[PDB]
C-alpha cells in the first residue's frame, strides 16, 4: 500500500568502497573479536558492464574462511567481513587503491587448492624472483589486473563466525 | 551506372497497416472526426472575416450527431467550408495528403486559427467502427458530392441529388455490427466528454425518443474553455463554475493560478486546489487522472507521472499548448525532456502559487489541514525545492497553543543564545506534550514543536536543517543545551556520584540498554529510554515494524541502541543508589530496575517484547499492596 | 455518373511521418535493422535444406557490427539470401510492401520458420539516425549492387564492382552529427542486450583495439524455451537463470509450459531461492516478466501480465503471433494481456500446488514470498481458495514448524467447529497472550498469525473448507457448552452483575460493556474487541499507515469491551470491597490502573501512557515508603 519501503542513513564511513545490500540476514550483529572464526562465501567480478568473473567461491564448492587475526590478506576485506552481519549477501564496489595486493592473494587462492601448500614462503621469494629477473607467470588474472588496474566488485556471503579457537 | 527511382508504396497494404496498427482503442474515431469537422469549420470561420457574404448560404456554425439504430447509421452533420471534387479528389483521396496543412500555410503572417490537422491519415480512423463511409459534401462554390468507400483501396465520386445540404458535409457510418455500441446515447455522451468536451463550437445530439415520439436536441460542450482567454479578465464565479464543470464536484475551488509560457515552449496552464481532499486520494495506481494534457482543445493523456510528482497529484487542472510533436495516434508524445520541461515550470509555478495563497490565513489553513501529508511527502522526495516547501510548514508548538505556526515564527521567537530547533514526534499532541523528554526544555522556557503525525518522520528524515539552524530531535541522544559554569560543575559531580549505579544498572540490563548515565534533559520523571545517534528513532521503529510489506530480517539492520537516561535529583534514584550501596545484589532492587525499564519503556513509545510479563509483575504489586494474601 | 476511383499517397509526406511519428525512441532501429537481417539468414538457412549447393557461396552464417568514428559510418553486415535489383525496387522502394509476408505466405502448408518482418515498413527506421544509407547487396543470382539514398523521396541503384562481400548484405549508416553516441561500444553493447538478446544466430561486435582487431560475441544465451521441456537438464535451466538475471546464486524452482489453440504462447517462470531485499522501494514493477514475439523483446509487464503480488517471479513469455502497434512497443488488444493474466495466474498456483510436496524447498519458498503469498489473498478474490491451501502458520501444538490448515482440519476435534487464529506483532507475545490461556487448557489448537500483513490476509479469508475461522481476540467466542458449565457461568453472571455495573459507572466513555469472560483461565481481565470494528492488531496497523485519513479512522474504531475473570481472587477481593463500600476512591483507582494494564497487555496504545508510569511510580513510592 506503501510504495516507500526504505530511509536513506550513513554507513561505509571509509572512502573508496561503495556498498549496496542485495539480500537481508537474520540475526543482530556478529561477535567480532580477534580469534574468532569466518566462513563466508566470495566472488570477485570486473566492475565493467561485463562484470565477468575472475574468482568464484561457488563453482569450487569450498568456502574459504579466515580467523580474525593479524594475516594482513586485505585490509579492505578486513574491514568490510567486520562490518558486516550475519547471513548477508552484500555487493562492495571497491576502487583501484585498496586492490593493489590482490593478484598475488588470487593466486595463492586458485592455487591453494591446484595443488600448493601455503606452508613454505621461500617458493613465492623463488617466484618473485623469477618475475623481476627470469620470467613472467603468464596467468590471465595476473596480466589483466597487474598490468592494468581497475575498481573490482566483490559478492560476500557470510556463513558464520565460530567462537574463538 | 546509377540509375535514379523514386519511392513507392503499396495502397493496399498501407491502408491495412493504418486501420489495423496505429490506433489501439476504437472509441477515438470520433475524436477524430470532430477534430477534421473543427477545423472545417474554422476555415469558414476565417473566409468569413474578409467574406461575410460567403455565409449566406448558413450563419449557424454547430456541429451534429444523430445515431439511427433502425439503419445502424451514426451520421456526424457540420455546416462547414465543405469539399469541392477536385478536394475530394485529393485531399481525401490521397492517403498522408493534409488539405488542411496546405491551408494553414497558405495563410499570412501571424492570425488567430489554431487548425487540430497536421497528419492526414485522421479520416481513416473511421473505418475502425464503420464498415462503409458515405460523405455528402456540399461546398459554397461548386454542387453537391457523394463520396462512398469501405476500405476496399477504391472508392467512387458521385453527383449527388438527394436533400441539399445548403453548405458543409455530412459524414454516414454504417457501422459493423460487432461495434453496435456507439448508437448508444450514453457511449456518445461519455466519448465526447472524454475527448472533445473542450471544442469551441457547439455540438449536439440529435435523437428520438417518447413521451409522444419526439425529437430531442442536447448540447454536450456548454462549458467553454477559458484557459485561451486573458487570466485577469476572468472573475471568481468563472473559475468556479469551470472548475465545477471539470471536476464534477458541488464545492468550488480553493485557489487557482492560470499563466503562460512563451519561448521555445510555449504553454498555457490552469491549475485548481480542491476545496476538499478526495476519500481515495491515495491507491491510484497509475490511475493520477490529475492533470489532462491538451494540445489545441484536443486531450492527449492523463499525467501518469510524467508532468507532475506524485506527492503533488492532489492539485487538478489543465496544460494547453498549440505546437507539440506529436503521436501518429495522438495519445503520446515523441521526446521526454519536453515533458521534464513542463514539470519544472509547473512544479515552480505550483510553489510560488503556494506562497501567494499562505498569506490567506484561513484559507491557508484549510489547504493545509487538507494537504499536509502531500506537502511532508514532496518534502520527502523532492530535493532540488526544499526550501521552499519547508517554509510551506505549519506546526503545533509548545509555546504556540492551539493554532499553528511556520518555522519561520520559530526562528522569530527563537532566543538569542539558542542554536538549533528543537522538534519532539509522537502519535498525539497531549501525549507529547506530558512526555518526559520535554520537561526539562520547556521548565528552560525553550520553543519544542510537535509533530503529531506518522508521515512527520520522513519529514525530519530529509529535512536537516532550516534557514542555517539544524533541527534537533529532543527524543535522540547528545542533547546539549547551552549551560553555565554551575551546571557543568553540578553535571561532573553526579556523574562521579553514581558512577557505581550506572555501572550496577548495566550489569543488571545486559543486553538490553548499551549505555546507561544520567542526563539533562529529565526533571520530574525517574528514567527515559533515549535512541542512539544512528539507528531509527523510536517513533520511527515503531512505525516501521507496522509497515505491511516489510522484511522482518531487514529490521534488525537499522534498530535503534537504547539508552537509558536517569535523574541524579529524583528521590527514586537516590533511594535506589542508597540500597545498592547497602546491598551489592539484592532480589528487590533487582525487580525495581526491571520494572523501572519496563516502565520507561512503555512511555517511551516502544511496544513491549512481552507485556504479559509486566502485567504479571504489576499484578503482584498490586496483590502486594492491598495485602490479599 | 458514378466516377470511382484509387487510393495514392504523399511519398514525402508519408516518409516524413514515419520518420518523425512513428517510433518515439531513435535507439531501437538496430533493433528493427538486426530484425530484418535475421531473417534473411532464416530464409537461405531453409533454403539450405533443399539445396546444401545454396551455401557454396558462404558456409557460414553471421552478423557483424562495425562502427568507425574515423569516417562515422556505422555498418552492419550479415551472410544472408541478398536481394536482386528486382528485389532492391520492389521491397526497399516500396513502402509497406514486404517481401518477407510474400515469402512466407507462399511456404507449403504449416513449416518451422516464423518471421518478424510483418509490416515491411521496418527498414526506413534507420533514418531515425543516419542522414544516408548505403546497401550493398550480393545475391548469388544477380551482381552486385549498391542502393543509396537519404529519404528525399529517390534512390539511386548501382553496379558496384567494389571489394567482395561474397553472399548477402553490407548496410552502412552515414550517422548525422546529432547521434554520435551510437560509436561507443557501451551503447551499442547495451542496446543489443536491451533487445536482441535471445537472436538465434551469432552476433558479432567488431571493434579495434595492441592496435589489433577484436571480436566479441554479444549473444551466447540460446533460447531454451523453445527446446522441449523433457530434454532440458537442471544445469542448463539454472545456467539459462543466471544468465537472465545476473544472479549469483541460481533458481529455486522452474516450470516451462505451453498454451496451444486460439492464443498460442510459451512461458518460463522460476521462483528465485532467496527473495530481493527491498526491491519493494524502487518501482521494480518491471523487469520481472519480459515479453517477446518471434524472440524479440516488445515490453516490459506492469500490472498488465502479472498482478502486484506475483512480481517476484522472474520469466519470459514467448508468442509466435500477437497483434501489435506499428511502433513495435506495445499490444493492441488488453483482453489478451487478459487473458495471459489468467492462464499464468493459473499456471503459478499449479507450480505452487506441486512444489507443496518437497518440504525443504516450499519452507524456503514461503519464508521468502509468504507477504507475497498473502497480499495475493488480499488481492486475488477468484484464487483465495486454491491460495489458502499454501498458507503455513505456527500453531500451539505445531512447535517451530509450521502446518497448514488442511492438517489443522483433520486434527481438529469433532466437537470443534470453527479454526481459532489470534494477530499479534511477535510469536512469544501471542503464546504467553492472555486470551489464548484457557483455549489450550481445553485443548483446541489455536493459529497463531504474527505479521502485520495477516490482518489483511484475515479481513478477506472468511473461512475455509467450510469451518470459520474465529479471532480469539473478537468478542462472542462461545465454545462447546457442558449443562454445568453453563449452570455455573450464570451463576457467576448472577453475582458479579453489581460489580460489572459498578464498574462500567466507574468506567465512563472508556468501556462499552463490562461483562464476566470464558477465555480469561488465569488472568484478572481483559480487553476485547467488538465484534464488527477493527481488532486491536488491525486498529494499530491502520493508525500507523502513513497515507491515510485521520478523520475517517473513527468509523472503522472497534468499541472496547472488559472481560472479568470470577476466579480471579483479585476480582472475588474487588467485589467484596465494591459491596462492602460502595463509593470508594481506592476501588475507582484499581479499576483504573486494571483497566490501565488489560489495554496495555491486549495491544491497545494509551491514549496517556505518562499518567500510567507516574500512578506506578506513585505506588512504588508507597510500596518502599519513601513517600
Ligand atoms: N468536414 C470536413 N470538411 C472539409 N474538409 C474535410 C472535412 N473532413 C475532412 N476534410 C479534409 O480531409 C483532409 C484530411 O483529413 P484528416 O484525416 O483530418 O487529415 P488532417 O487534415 O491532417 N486532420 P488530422 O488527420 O487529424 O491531422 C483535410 O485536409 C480536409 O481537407
Ligand atoms: N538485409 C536484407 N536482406 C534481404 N532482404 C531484406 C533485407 N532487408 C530488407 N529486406 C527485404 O525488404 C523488405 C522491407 O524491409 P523492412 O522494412 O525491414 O520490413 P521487414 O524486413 O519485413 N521487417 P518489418 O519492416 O518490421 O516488417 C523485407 O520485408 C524483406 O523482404
Ligand atoms: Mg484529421
Ligand atoms: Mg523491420
Amino acid at each position: 500500500f506503501q510504495g516507500s519501503h526504505m530511509d536513506v542513513s550513513l554507513l561505509l564511513n571509509v572512502e573508496g568502497v561503495k556498498k549496496t545490500i542485495l539480500h537481508g540476514g537474520t540475526g543482530e550483529l556478529p561477535s567480532f573479536i580477534t580469534g574468532s572464526r569466518v566462513t563466508f562465501h566470495f566472488r570477485t567480478m570486473k566492475c565493467d558492464d561485463e562484470r565477468t568473473v575472475i574468482d568464484d567461491s561457488k563453482q569450487v564448492g569450498q568456502p574459504m574462511s579466515i580467523i580474525i587475526g593479524n594475516m594482513f590478506k586485505l585490509e579492505v576485506w578486513e574491514t568490510l567481513l567486520t562490518s558486516m552481519r550475519l547471513g548477508e549477501v552484500a555487493e562492495f564496489w571497491c576502487d583501484t587503491i585498496h586492490t593493489g595486493v590482490y593478484p598475488m592473494l588470487s593466486r595463492s587462492l586458485r592455487q591453494v587448492a591446484e595443488g600448493k601448500d601455503p606452508t613454505s614462503w621461500h617458493v613465492h621469494t623463488c617466484g618473485l624472483a623469477n618475475m623481476f629477473a627470469y620470467h613472467t607467470l603468464g596467468y590471465e588474472d595476473l596480466d589483466e589486473l597487474q598490468k592494468e588496474p581497475q575498481p573490482l566488485v566483490f559478492l560476500i556471503e557470510l556463513l558464520q563466525v565460530e567462537a574463538p579457537n | 551506372e546509377v540509375e535514379t527511382f523514386a519511392f513507392q508504396a503499396e495502397i493496399a497494404q498501407l491502408m491495412s497497416l493504418i486501420i489495423n496498427t496505429f490506433y489501439s482503442n476504437k472509441e477515438i474515431f470520433l475524436r477524430e472526426l470532430i477534430s477534421n469537422a473543427s477545423d472545417a469549420l474554422d476555415k469558414i470561420r476565417y473566409e468569413s472575416l474578409t467574406d461575410p457574404s460567403k455565409l449566406d448560404s448558413g450563419k449557424e456554425l454547430k456541429i451534429d450527431i444523430i445515431p439511427n439504430p433502425q439503419e445502424r447509421t451514426l451520421t456526424l452533420v457540420d455546416t462547414g467550408i465543405g469539399m469541392t471534387k477536385a478536394d475530394l479528389i485529393n485531399n481525401l483521396g490521397t492517403i498522408a495528403k493534409s488539405g488542411t496543412k496546405a491551408f494553414m500555410e497558405a495563410l499570412q503572417a501571424g492570425a488567430d486559427i489554431s487548425m487540430i490537422g497536421q497528419f492526414g491519415v485522421g479520416f481513416y480512423s473511421a473505418y475502425l467502427v464503420a464498415e462503409k463511409v458515405v460523405v455528402i459534401t456540399k461546398h459554397n462554390d461548386d454542387e453537391q458530392y457523394a463520396w462512398e468507400s469501405s476500405a476496399g483501396g477504391s472508392f467512387t465520386v458521385r453527383a449527388d441529388h438527394g436533400e441539399p445540404i445548403g453548405r458543409g458535409t455530412k459524414v454516414i457510418l454504417h457501422l459493423k455490427e460487432d461495434q453496435t455500441e456507439y448508437l448508444e446515447e450514453r457511449r456518445v455522451k461519455e466519448v465526447v466528454k472524454k475527448h472533445s468536451q473542450f471544442i469551441g463550437y457547439p455540438i449536439t445530439l440529435y435523437l428520438e425518443k417518447e413521451r409522444e415520439k419526439y425529437i430531442d436536441q442536447e448540447e454536450l460542450n456548454k462549458t467553454k474553455p477559458i484557459w485561451t482567454r486573458n487570466p485577469d479578465d476572468i472573475t471568481q464565479e468563472e473559475y468556479g463554475e469551470f472548475y465545477k464543470s471539470l471536476t464534477n464536484d458541488w464545492e468550488d475551488h480553493l485557489a487557482v493560478k492560470h499563466f503562460s509560457v512563451e519561448g521555445q515552449l510555449e504553454f498555457r496552464a490552469l491549475l485548481f486546489i480542491p476545496r476538499r481532499a478526495p476519500f481515495d486520494l491515495f491507491e491510484n495506481k497509475k490511475k493520477k487522472n490529475n492533470i489532462k494534457l491538451y494540445v489545441r482543445r484536443v486531450f492527449i493523456m492523463d499525467s501518469c507521472d510524467e508532468l507532475i510528482p506524485e506527492y503533488l497529484n492532489f492539485i487538478r487542472g489543465v496544460v494547453d499548448s498549440e505546437d507539440l510533436p506529436l503521436n501518429i495516434s495522438r495519445e503520446m508524445l515523441q521526446q521526454s525532456k519536453i515533458l521534464k520541461v513542463i514539470r519544472k515550470n509547473i512544479v515552480k509555478k505550483c510553489l510560488e502559487l503556494f506562497s501567494e495563497l499562505a498569506e490567506d490565513k484561513e484559507n491557508y489553513k484549510k489547504f493545509y489541514e487538507a494537504f499536509s501529508k502531500n506537502l511532508k511527502l514532496g518534502i520527502h522526495e523532492d530535493s532540488t525545492n526544499r526550501r521552499r516547501l519547508s517554509e510551506l510548514l505549519r506546526y503545533h508548538t509548545s509555546q504556540s497553543g492551539d493554532e499553528m505556526t511556520s518555522l519561520s515564527e520559530y526562528v522569530s521567537r527563537m532566543k538569542e543564545t539558542q542554536k538549533s530547533i528543537y522538534y519532539i514526534t509522537g502519535e498525539s499532541k497531549e501525549q507529547v506534550a506530558n512526555s518526559a523528554f520535554v520537561e526539562r526544555v520547556r521548565k528552560r522556557g525553550f520553543e519544542v514543536v510537535y509533530m503529531t503525525e506518522p508521515i512527520d518522520e520522513y519529514c525530519v528524515q530529509q529535512l536537516k536543517e532550516f534557514d542555517g539552524k539544524s533541527l534537533v530531535s529532543v527524543t535522540k541522544e547528545g542533547l546539549e543545551l547551552p549551560e553555565d559554569e554551575e551546571e557543568k560543575k553540578k553535571m561532573e559531580e553526579s556523574k562521579a556520584k553514581f558512577e557505581n549505579l550506572c555501572k550496577l544498572m548495566k550489569e543488571i540490563l545486559d543486553k538490553k540498554v548499551e549505555k546507561v548515565t544520567i542526563s539533562n534533559r529529565l526533571v520530574s520523571s525517574p528514567c527515559c529510554i533515549v535512541t542512539s545517534t544512528y539507528g531509527w528513532t523510536a517513533n520511527m521503529e515503531r512505525i516501521m515494524k507496522a509497515q505491511a510489506l516489510r522484511d522482518n530480517s531487514t529490521m534488525g539492520y537499522m534498530m535503534a541502541k537504547k539508552h537509558l537516561e536517569i535523574n541524579p535529583d529524583h528521590p527514586i534514584v537516590e533511594t535506589l543508589r542508597q540500597k545498592a550501596e547497602a546491598d551489592k545484589n539484592d532480589k528487590a532492587v533487582k525487580d525495581l530496575v526491571v520494572l523501572l525499564f519496563e516502565t520507561a519503556l512503555l512511555s517511551s513509545g516502544f511496544s513491549l517484547e512481552d507485556p504479559q510479563t509486566h502485567s504479571n509483575r504489576i499484578y503482584r504489586m498490586i496483590k502486594l499492596g492491598l495485602g490479599i494474601d
